[PDB]
């Protein structure tokens, strides 16, 4: 370099501030934990300097180091620590207009960073480091810590993180040793003890174990008789097909909008402490008993003498044959009216679809799910899906349908946006913005709507380009306030598979009882 | 280096690019900055288009990786500050960005000195970008003045202080042989030929004595030059004999400084908030208009393979070219 | 190929129909004319088959065969004859728009079919066919036969372009062998007979050899004293520059046009048969003094009690700080009141500029034009127009200006398309749409003739796609019957060029005195 030209007397800066704090508090923490025995001392935790192995982010990783039938193995769960005061170089892409062309610079998110050659480079530090070449790597789900949380006053957020960051380690360790699977049958037991569902409604969003909120507008959770069992956190959205409109413009001698449900947190239960796959598709099923009286449209439901522009079901009125927001906040807000509008506004019958995360809580067990989905690891993910789900019944699932004949769920090619905005006093999720409440801000205004949504869906666009216009309409909106963290990919369950997975859990086992 | 805030808006930064095939460095900045040049844009006023842009450099560091401040970084930052007239990006920053209207840098003040006393609804959907290159060519000319603003006493003052010499007094000349000699210790291609310094000077001092002190606001501090003409034409709205009255208070030549200064302070105490603090004392000079020229034709002879992008809805308007051949005056045939 | 596979006991088809049909016309004329003794038989004509060389268009060649200095040279002037039975290949062109990427399909005009490559072959043919191998070959201006023509009803259009076409070979041919030029001093003489313009006003268009309609609206001849010598046709078009209108939104404590001057045809005098540069200067130098008292406005003066849509000047009502179209057709519509309008309406100094045309009927000349404006032979062509206005008058030209210091004339990249319209009972020119026309068509909406506008001039735009557009826009208007014959690039004069080239001439002798 020219640095070394000069040889000068002086040397500034170091390069790396946020890693050496957060290696502290996290020794101190690990202290405190073991002193009074909450955590067995086998695991250790380990620094990985940016600079020192050409890697864009520095990321500390938790490992176990047991061994396993006389060869040595490895787990090894990463945990990003992305910083303000370095900005890496961001990413450019040209696009055509014309004769003209035009480059679009885009910011690098922290999916994008943890490449193949990122974990490769962290396997053989490990392996360096621990002094056992030939142990087996494998990962239980990096999870980025957001930069917004000061390390100095994050206590219990970061020793819970820690917890549950060993926990899963211990658990993908143990799952490949090959424990036995829980199935239903294991639930079951003397007493009548039958499961129960409670689902409610909830305005103020969830939270993660750092503190980063994630909306949630219905959750279902599963009860016995104290004791807590699953609970999927998700929200309602709406869109719109293209014969709909037609037959509205060019009408002919269905309804105009189609509901569509969103889940979001597929979490366990708080008290329970393993995470395998048996307990991930239980929950799972949960996410299809919403459907039940309909409860899926409880937020559309009027709320309590709040206004809440961002839910106005008058947005409804500006998409009709009819015109202008309707006045529902009169004397008419009746449940009744309500019905017979949703049953003359919207199909009802919904379509799910996950905002799949490849950096969440969860992001080993949503990974499969978007390799099952496309990509050239395709049909092996098939097989482990149906396996799993095998061994969580125990009967022939495959009888119900064959995965070879029709695709688990659908990619869509869709990017969704994780992040936070502020209002009022508690923080809300990114992906508040939705249709519904786009149409409701827009007042109206044919254009600027149907500019939105295919800012949000469109094929013949460059996803960086439709990335940046969202990035866009989102600080129109909502302030100019708002804070991203990662990024999401919303894929559709096929009906059949759902349709499928609910009865053979009923078939092999399902002593649920809800009242609506 | 110290808590003290610099203003500048517009970034131009020079690095190096590796073309080996991007291989194994996935996402790694490495260290690459060879330097970055920081500035703003100020907006004057001529008694064509009244206003006439301005871009004054303030910050000239060089990138953190270098160690040395040698006078070769110096005179590649100035050399790398002129590559911003390319594609009009000094005027960037007059160009609204949807969802803010934090105010006193919105573009519409100049309606209040347009024929009409209004401002323009510039957050208004019908200010786009098409009708903004109108405001521009309608109002601004479209060459920008390079100004820069020494310091005596700032972190390049042993540097500074062979400009403000050379800006004129008993020692410009050997200043001016001076600064020609390490100018032409750069490339050695005889700087002589392009440019000399007998002919004419390099930069002259405006007699402004701009000021760098510190104001506080919305839980952050702020570099004083924040209130520029546009900012306090936004501030004082379309009143009269008040902008013109810190046009004159900024500088005017039938008045002893020390008056103006007091007054300037007072219109900063006035506009912004009274919480400001003063640092330090600079001096405001203007470049010449093809020195500048001249050292970037140097740097292209030498040999600098620098490659741009981007630059400045796009329906037309006008040919802009039909103009040049007015063929005036008849033949008068008897 | 696979005919030959098969070789069945049948041919069908010729492949040529035209080619016959004129040669035997051509043939029939040609001794028509020899028998009565109004040509020479020392020239001949030949035929050129198109598919016996491969060939896009069949073109018949006319040459002379007249040696010079004892060295064989050949000048040969061609005819080409498109067919409408014969449809060559398109053009097809690439243009990107978004991610998505489209294909425009483009017609194959008579310009591009005449490449280099087809003069060598029809050099190399009358070579073979003269038998003079070591001759020289020159051309005296390609022009194509408009195919809307019927060969068997054109008799005395096609007598006479054969005579100008064996009179164009001649002179070329002595051009080449180097006779006396024609200085200006040739004209003045004993008489006190001084020159004499008399600019005159025409609505119906001037008509080309052939029949071909070509709009002219102003034309100025000169005259002696029966006797005439140069006859230049051109009209008007108006022009805006985008600081005019943006001193109309955005205002300013000039005029909102500019008055631009197409030079259409610049034809010598009828009467008199050589064609020289010489000539071709001395009538374009008529091509300023139309300026004398504003007499180029003339066409925008109000029409005596016609409407005529495409030429009403209120369309500027629809351009200016006031609104809709002005009812100029009261009773003010006086001369004086338009002089004030066009004083308040248009800037008073004119532009000048020139649809040059590869293939009319002095193609030759405008070769030389086009080279001086760009391309690689360009300074050649600044020295051979110097010297050629510096013979023509016979002193230092140089004195006035230098060529190397400023341009001739710039190119402006602009096509402009020639065809004809039926309207009525007589046909008109293509080029009558121009933009006020099309102002007044539009009856406002701003957004269409900015498009119009965009479409005729677009740095940004393919150039193939601007000339789809504005075929578009001319089917839309005047009616969807428009038919194409050539292509004609504008370029528009240096007004120093003219402004020294008028004030040498009357230095060297300039004896013309007009009244208006």
């Amino acid at each position: 370099g020219i640095n070394s030209q000069f040889t000068r007397s002086g040397n500034v800066q170091g390069g790396d501030a946020r890693a050496s704090e957060a290696l502290t508090v996290f020794t101190r923490l690990k202290e405190q934990a073991v002193a009074q025995q909450d955590l067995a001392d086998d695991f250790s935790i380990l620094r990985f300097d940016r600079d020192q192995h050409q890697v864009g982010w520095s990321s500390l990783v938790i490992a176990k180091q047991i061994s396993l039938n006389g060869q040595p193995v490895i787990a090894v769960r990463p945990l990003i620590l992305p910083n303000n005061s370095i900005e890496l170089p961001k990413r450019k892409t040209n696009i055509v207009n014309g004769m003209q062309t035009d480059v679009i610079e885009s910011d690098i998110d922290v999916g994008t960073v943890f490449s193949a050659q990122y974990f490769n480079r962290l396997s053989t530090y490990v392996q360096n480091t621990l002094g056992k070449p030939g142990a087996k790597v494998v990962l239980a789900g990096p999870f980025p810590i957001p930069a917004d949380l000061v390390l100095k006053d994050s206590e219990l957020q970061l020793r819970n993180l820690l917890i549950k960051s060993v926990n899963a380690c211990d658990d993908i360790l143990a799952l490949h040793s090959g424990e036995r699977p829980f199935t239903i049958a294991g639930l079951k037991g003397q007493q009548g003890e039958t499961l129960a569902a409670k689902v409610d409604i909830r305005t103020q969003p969830l939270h993660d174990t750092v503190g980063n909120p994630i909306r949630a507008d219905i959750v279902v959770t599963t009860q016995r008789v104290d004791v807590k069992l699953n609970q999927v956190a998700m929200f309602t959205n709406l869109e719109r097909t293209p014969q709909a409109q037609a037959q509205t413009l060019f009408p002919n001698q269905p309804a105009p909008w189609v509901a569509s449900v969103v889940i979001t947190d597929v979490r366990n239960a708080d008290g329970i402490q393993a995470n395998t796959p048996e307990m991930y598709w239980f929950a799972l099923s949960n996410a299809f008993r919403s459907t039940h009286g309909h409860a899926w449209a409880r937020p559309f439901l009027p709320m309590t003498g709040v206004a809440k522009d961002m839910k106005d079901i008058g947005a409804l009125g500006w998409m009709s044959a009819l015109r202008n927001r309707i006045d529902t906040k009169a004397a008419n807000f009746d449940d009744a009216q309500f019905g017979q509008l949703m049953l003359s506004q919207v199909q009802p019958n919904p379509v799910f679809q996950i905002d799949l995360n490849r950096m969440g809580e969860t992001a080993q067990m949503d990974s499969l799910q978007l390799d099952a989905a496309g990509g050239p690891n395709a049909q092996k993910a098939a097989a482990t899906i149906i396996r799993q789900i095998n061994n969580l019944g125990g009967g022939g699932f495959e009888r119900f349908f064959d995965h070879t004949t029709q695709p688990i769920l659908e990619r869509t090619g869709q990017v969704i946006d994780l992040g936070n905005w502020f209002d009022g006093d508690e923080k809300r999720d990114r992906r508040d913005l939705d249709n519904l409440a786009a149409l409701n801000a827009a007042e109206g205004n044919e254009n600027e709507f149907w500019g939105f949504y295919g800012a949000q869906l469109n094929p013949n666009l460059h996803p960086d380009l439709r990335n940046r216009q969202s990035r866009n309409y989102d600080r129109q909106y909502l302030g100019s306030t708002v804070t991203y963290t990662g990024k999401a990919e919303r894929c559709t369950y096929n009906a059949k598979f759902i349709e499928a997975l609910d009865r053979y859990l009923a078939e092999a086992g399902l002593q649920i009882t809800m009242d609506n | 280096t110290v808590g003290n805030p610099i203003r500048a808006d517009i970034v131009v930064t020079t690095q190096r690019v590796r073309r080996n095939g991007q291989q194994e460095n996935e996402f790694y900045e490495t260290d690459v900055k060879l330097n970055q040049v920081a500035m703003f844009t100020n907006l004057e006023r001529t008694p064509p288009a009244p206003w006439v842009a301005s871009v004054v450099i303030t910050d000239v560091r060089n990138a953190d990786g270098i160690q040395a401040n040698t006078p070769e970084m110096y005179w590649f930052a100035l050399s790398n500050a002129f590559r911003s007239t390319h594609g009009h990006a000094w005027a960037r920053p007059f160009l609204p960005m949807t969802g803010v209207a934090k105010d006193m840098k919105d573009i519409g003040a100049l309606g209040w000195m347009s024929a009409l006393r209004n401002r323009i609804d510039t957050k208004a959907a019908n200010f786009d970008d098409a009708q903004f290159g109108q405001l521009m060519l309608s109002q601004v000319q479209p060459n920008p003045v390079f100004q820069i603003d020494l310091n005596r006493m700032g972190e390049t003052a042993q540097m500074d202080s062979l400009q403000l010499d050379a800006a004129g007094g008993p020692n410009a000349q050997k200043a001016a042989a001076t600064i020609i000699r390490q100018i032409n210790n750069l490339g050695g291609g005889g700087f002589e030929r392009f440019f000399d310094h007998t002919t004419q000077p390099i930069l002259e001092r405006t007699g402004q004595v701009i000021d760098l002190g510190n104001w506080f606001d919305g839980d952050e501090k702020r570099d004083r030059r924040d209130l520029d003409n546009l900012a306090a034409l936004n501030a004082a709205e379309g009143n009269e004999n008040e902008f013109w009255g810190f046009y004159g208070a900024q500088l005017n030549p039938n008045l002893h400084p020390d008056l103006r200064n007091r007054q300037s302070r007072n219109y900063d105490r006035q506009y912004l908030g009274s919480t400001v603090t003063y640092t330090g004392k600079a001096e405001r000079c203007t470049y010449n208009a093809k020195f500048i020229e001249a050292l970037d034709r140097y740097l292209a002879e030498a040999g600098l393979q620098i490659t741009m992008d981007n630059t400045s809805g796009q329906r037309f308007m006008g040919n802009s070219v039909i103009g040049n051949n007015m063929v005036s005056g008849q033949a008068q045939v008897h």
